[PDB]
């Protein structure tokens, strides 16, 4: 198997720049790679193949280069229908293989989350499962972390993050992280929080609540 | 001796493929292109593709472009047709043309052909003739013999082994909803010879291996 | 003219030129080591023409120069003096007084790719032979027939330069190889 | 307009069989290799077989290999992958693309990518039963603008729709896309940012409708 | 594709009068790439002009090509028995290399009559549950002929084929065979079996009949 790797992982570019991603291969390829983009809920869109042969109807700002090992996809200046995700494809034997890809993203300012957290409903709690949700709204960059502490204790395993797609109206991104217990557990604790730790943050922020308390 | 040789003639079944073969001889094979063209029973020329042999560059016509390949090797300075999913109405002759050519200079048009090839598709199965005798009425008179119900194509007819030529017409064969082929052949000959002169019509089928020598006598 | 010779960057090169584009490097002043290439197993053609390919290490010549391109494997042996064919007459010619050595090996792990590779081209039609070490990279339609083409291809009028189409399932009379010619003036 | 166009995605047990076929229209079929890809959720394409013009020729991933046969039909312009003995890591979206054919004096060469793409079949290898969300409120608090939202948790299979006030609230709603958790059941929050000031002088009613289970359920999200 | 037309169908001329074809190009065709082919039954095309107005090796000085652009005229000064065939004429500059429906050039020759004879069924073909009626049309011209089954007076139709001779070398005459087929039930279920000839050279539809058995 020929391992192709890409970099950047991810792109922070405003309208007008000069982006330019990289493939590389793990042996030479020759001419033999293609270039890829996809938006969320579609399907790949070849734009390149040859190393530098354009689609037919992809714009001219769209160019490849490289041989062998080492390969380079420059868009001259991004317009807004640009920002997706870029992969690389080798061609040269099978299976053929795909690069990790490359996330080309909105750039803005730096936003704070909005962090709320919420207790585990009394109609849940009859179901005898406890499920503590805790909400990152609408921050910038994307990068967050989220942990959570049992009076204190801090959590491991016991939590599922998940993130939207880039706002189309701030550029913002939100997160939403569940931490599951059961209903025997949770009654044994009381103080419930999930401390937040981003950019836009000078120190982690933490939201909490007693359990029972109105 | 400049010379295209194709293969023989094809019976294939429908839905399978069929691949003719076109040898060159006399010239230098490596510079000229092979064209292949088809021609149903009693219709027109019909232009399937050709093949510049030493670059193996294609075209087709749209209606071939489906189920149609053509290939060569310069090494059996042969050129080949492949025709896939075969039907019956892809029964009929192919033939293939190609310029003469030395090693750098070719003729301006296609000038070297081949002697044709049957392709035959359909469901029937090998099987030789019944002749029946077409007996004369009661100043000439015609009888002649009834090659009814064989498959495929062709027969031949001759009368008194070949003797008899005047006066003789045998027609081209019928294709019965059956499958089977159906052929007649007559003869006009003086009404005073039918008491003093045997008729015998000489039918042969070749895929079969048939051959029958029918009198035919007057009713 | 104690140094090594720059052999590496030409055996070793990342990518070989088309045999009718081939490509030549002007070596001289440099010396050496003829026994460890004739020793190889990599190499699939160790042929010497007017000198001993055994004996190499104990010659001295002003110049050397190397060309290097493509072909397939049926056609290595044209490469050599007095030999006719596609390769011979439209591509690369040596003389018949050629001074110096032919070496080949298979490149198919390099230069084939699945469905066939399209980098690699040869000189199909040309009016006339090439003279010893002649270059032609010309794209001119060539007319097979009497009436002139105008730079539309058609019945008689083909494009001279075809791919080899090098695939790694070809037969290995069929796979890529790339070739070294060493010349001594 | 050249297409293709997937179908034959299901839910299957594992190592049970699917089938999937392509459908194609706008380009002579039988003049182009065709590829299968697949997508799992959340990570980039995965290339998984291919067949030359005329079938004879077929290559598979590793990971399929003597499970996965891909066969195509010239006369009927479609392309197939029989999928046999299923595993869970077959879970994905599955693409049918068209080869990208490189041409060079004429002259095809093949196998050079996918330039022509399906929407993609869905295909999940599971041995949960189908069964419908509980849809828990997620109520603002007292004095902590608000945020306040639904939690959609322990359905089977995707996915689910979720809709604020029957469509009407579209503003300010974040619908988070699903984890699978370790029981094999889906679980989904999602959420509206209003103004701390419309929690007690506005409605909010989640709407979550999933077809697989015939269940559609309403919640009144309010303050405690 | 170049669409190539022919006109006559059929050309009805004596030997020694001079023969004109033409061919006709959807749009205009380089005159250097026009060929004109000769085909006689059950034979190959043989190639007589090429390049519009360039005679092929061993063909006679009295074929002759003429013609540009969109109409191309082929020319046989003196028509000789051997020429008799049918003629095609092919673009061969733009692909697809499209031919013409060709043009059958035959012996024109005064109108003669058929001779017609009908055949019972043979005792022998009864024998296997299947009768077969044949009417011969003998040495006539034109081709033009109709045949009529009659059966007891009712008139046949769907149950019969037919078939034609080549213009006969000797006296320029075709010949037709009609063949009518009924199961032996309903052969033996009639008595008159008659087919109605029409030709140019008739008057009046000749009716060749037979009583069944006698
Ligand atoms: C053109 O390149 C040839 C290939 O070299 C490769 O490309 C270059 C750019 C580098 O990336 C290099 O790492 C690549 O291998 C080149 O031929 C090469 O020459 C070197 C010597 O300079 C050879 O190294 C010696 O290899 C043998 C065997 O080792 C491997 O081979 C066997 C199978 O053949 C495997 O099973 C083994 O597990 C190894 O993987 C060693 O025995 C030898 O011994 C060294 O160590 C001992 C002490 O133990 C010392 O006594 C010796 O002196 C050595 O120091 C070396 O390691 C290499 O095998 C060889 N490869 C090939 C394919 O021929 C060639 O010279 C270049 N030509 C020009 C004109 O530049
Ligand atoms: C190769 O053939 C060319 C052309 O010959 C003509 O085309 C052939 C296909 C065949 O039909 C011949 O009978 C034709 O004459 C030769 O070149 C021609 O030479 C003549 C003089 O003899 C000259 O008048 C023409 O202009 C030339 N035409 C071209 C295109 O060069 C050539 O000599 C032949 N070479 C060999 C080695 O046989
Ligand atoms: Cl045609």
């Amino acid at each position: 198997d020929i391992q192709l790797t890409q970099s950047p992982s991810s792109v922070s570019a405003s309208v007008g720049d000069r982006v330019t991603i990289t493939c590389r291969a793990s042996q030479g390829i020759s001419s033999w790679l293609a270039w890829y983009q996809q938006k969320p809920g579609k399907a790949p869109k070849l734009l390149i193949y040859a190393v530098s042969s354009l689609q037919s109807g992809v714009p001219s700002r769209f160019s490849g280069s490289g041989s062998g090992t080492d390969f380079t996809l420059t868009i001259s200046s991004l317009q807004p229908e640009d920002f997706a995700t870029y992969y690389c494809q080798q061609a040269k034997s099978f299976p053929f293989t795909f690069g990790p890809g490359t996330k080309v993203e909105i750039k803005r300012t730096v936003a704070a989350p909005s962090v709320f957290i919420f207790p585990p409903s009394d109609e849940q709690l009859k179901s005898g499962t406890a499920s503590v949700v805790c909400l990152l709204n609408n921050f910038y960059p994307r990068e967050a972390k989220v942990q959570w502490k049992v009076d204190n204790a801090l959590q491991s395993g016991n939590s599922q993050e998940s993130v939207t797609e880039q706002d189309s109206k701030d550029s913002t991104y939100s997160l939403s992280s569940t931490l599951t217990l059961s209903k025997a557990d949770y009654e044994k604790h009381k103080v419930y929080a999930c401390e937040v730790t981003h950019q836009g943050l000078s120190s982690p922020v933490t939201k909490s609540f007693n359990r029972g308390e109105c | 001796q400049v010379q295209l040789v194709q293969s023989g003639p094809e019976v294939k079944k429908p839905g399978t493929s069929v691949k003719v073969s076109c040898k060159a001889s006399g010239f230098t094979f490596t510079t000229s292109a092979v064209q292949w063209v088809r021609q149903a029973r009693g219709q027109r020329l019909e232009w399937i593709g050709w093949i510049v042999v030493g670059s193996g560059n294609t075209n087709y016509a749209q209606k071939f472009q489906e189920r149609v390949t053509i290939t060569r090797d310069m090494s059996t300075t042969t050129a080949y047709m492949e025709l896939s999913s075969l039907r019956s109405e892809d029964t009929a002759v192919y033939f293939c043309a190609a310029p003469h050519c030395n090693s750098t200079s070719c003729y301006d048009a296609f000038d070297i052909w081949g002697q044709g090839t049957m392709v035959t598709v359909s469901s029937a199965s090998t099987k030789g003739p019944s002749v029946f005798p077409l007996a004369p009425s009661s100043g000439t008179a015609a009888l002649g013999c009834l090659v009814k119900d064989y498959f495929p194509e062709p027969v031949t007819v001759s009368w008194n082994s070949g003797a008899l030529t005047s006066g003789v017409h045998t027609f081209p064969a019928v294709l019965q909803s059956s499958g089977l082929y159906s052929l007649s052949s007559v003869v006009t000959v003086p009404s005073s010879s039918l008491g003093t002169q045997t008729y015998i019509c000489n039918v042969n089928h070749k895929p079969s291996n048939t051959k029958v020598d029918k009198k035919v006598e007057p009713k | 003219h104690t140094n090594l010779c720059p052999f590496g960057e030409v055996f070793n090169a990342t990518r070989f030129a088309s045999v009718y584009a081939w490509n030549r490097k002007r070596i001289s002043n440099c010396v050496a080591d003829y026994s460890v290439l004739y020793n190889s197993a990599s190499f699939s053609t160790f042929k010497c023409y007017g000198v001993s390919p055994t004996k190499l290490n104990d010659l001295c010549f002003t110049n050397v120069y190397a060309d290097s391109f493509v072909i397939r494997g049926d056609e290595v042996r044209q490469i050599a003096p007095g030999q006719t064919g596609k390769i011979a007459d439209y591509n690369y010619k040596l003389p018949d007084d050629f001074t110096g050595c032919v070496i080949a090996w298979n490149s198919n792990n390099l230069d084939s790719k699945v469905g066939g590779n399209y980098n690699y081209r040869y000189r199909l039609f040309r009016k006339s032979n090439l003279k010893p070490f002649e270059r032609d990279i010309s794209t001119e339609i060539y007319q097979a027939g009497s009436t002139p083409c105008n730079g539309v291809e058609g019945f008689n009028c083909y494009f001279p330069l075809q791919s080899y189409g090098f695939q790694p399932t070809n037969g290995v009379g069929y796979q890529p190889y790339r070739v070294v010619v060493l010349s001594f003036e | 307009q050249v297409q293709l166009v997937e179908s034959g995605g299901g839910v299957v047990q594992p190592g049970r069989s699917l089938r999937l076929s392509c459908a194609a229209s706008g380009f002579t079929f039988n003049n182009y290799p065709l590829h299968w890809v697949r997508q799992a959720p959340g990570k980039g394409p995965e290339w998984v077989a291919v067949i030359s013009q005329d079938g004879g020729n077929k290559y598979y991933v590793d990971s399929v290999k003597g499970r996965f046969t891909i066969s195509r039909d010239n006369s009927k312009n479609t392309l197939y992958l029989q999928m046999n003995n299923l595993r869970a890591e077959d879970t994905a979206l599955y693409y049918c693309a068209r080869d990208v054919v490189v041409v060079v004096a004429a002259r095809n060469h093949y196998y050079n990518g996918m330039d022509v793409w399906g929407q993609g079949t869905t295909v999940t290898v599971s041995s949960a039963s189908t069964k419908g969300p509980s849809v828990f409120p997620l109520a603002p608090s007292s004095k902590s603008t608000a945020a306040l939202g639904c939690l959609v948790k322990d359905y089977f299979p995707e996915p689910v729709t979720v809709s604020w006030n029957s469509g009407a609230l579209t503003s300010g709603v974040h619908t988070f896309p699903a984890v699978l958790q370790s029981s094999g059941l889906y679980s989904l929050s999602s959420v509206v940012t209003v103004p701390s000031s419309s929690l007690g002088t506005q409605t909010y009613i989640c709407n979550v409708n999933h077809k697989p289970s015939n269940t559609k359920v309403d919640k009144k999200v309010e303050p405690k």
